[PDB]
């Protein structure tokens, strides 16, 4: 007779990884590529040459 | 629980001189937390007026 690992299973320590496994993150390609303006009004009016 | 046996010290080769072997074992159970809750409504005036 001896203490098997099954007999001592309730005594065994646990460890948990300190950090989450996740993919890398990235921002919009649009805000990276294009010029942007601060809008103060909820609409900006833009004049375009037509003819 | 373990089990011990009496042992002699007279001469080797006697079976009574050999120390026995035994095991201890354990099991696991769980304490699981559960929630008791209650909400008590009252009028603001009620709190304000009560001494």
């Amino acid at each position: 007779a001896d203490i098997s690992r099954a007999d001592a299973l309730a005594l065994l320590a646990t460890q948990e990884l300190d950090s989450i496994i996740k993919p890398e993150t990235s921002g919009s390609a649009a805000l990276a590529a294009f010029r942007s303006i601060r809008m103060s009004a909820g609409t900006v009016s833009m004049p375009v040459l037509a003819a | 629980l373990p089990t011990a046996g009496w042992v002699t010290d007279d001469t080797s080769g006697a079976a009574t001189g050999t120390k026995p072997t035994s095991k201890v074992s354990w099991t696991g159970k769980n304490l699981v937390a559960e929630e008791i809750a209650v909400i008590v409504p009252v009028h603001e005036n009620t709190i304000a007026d009560s001494r």
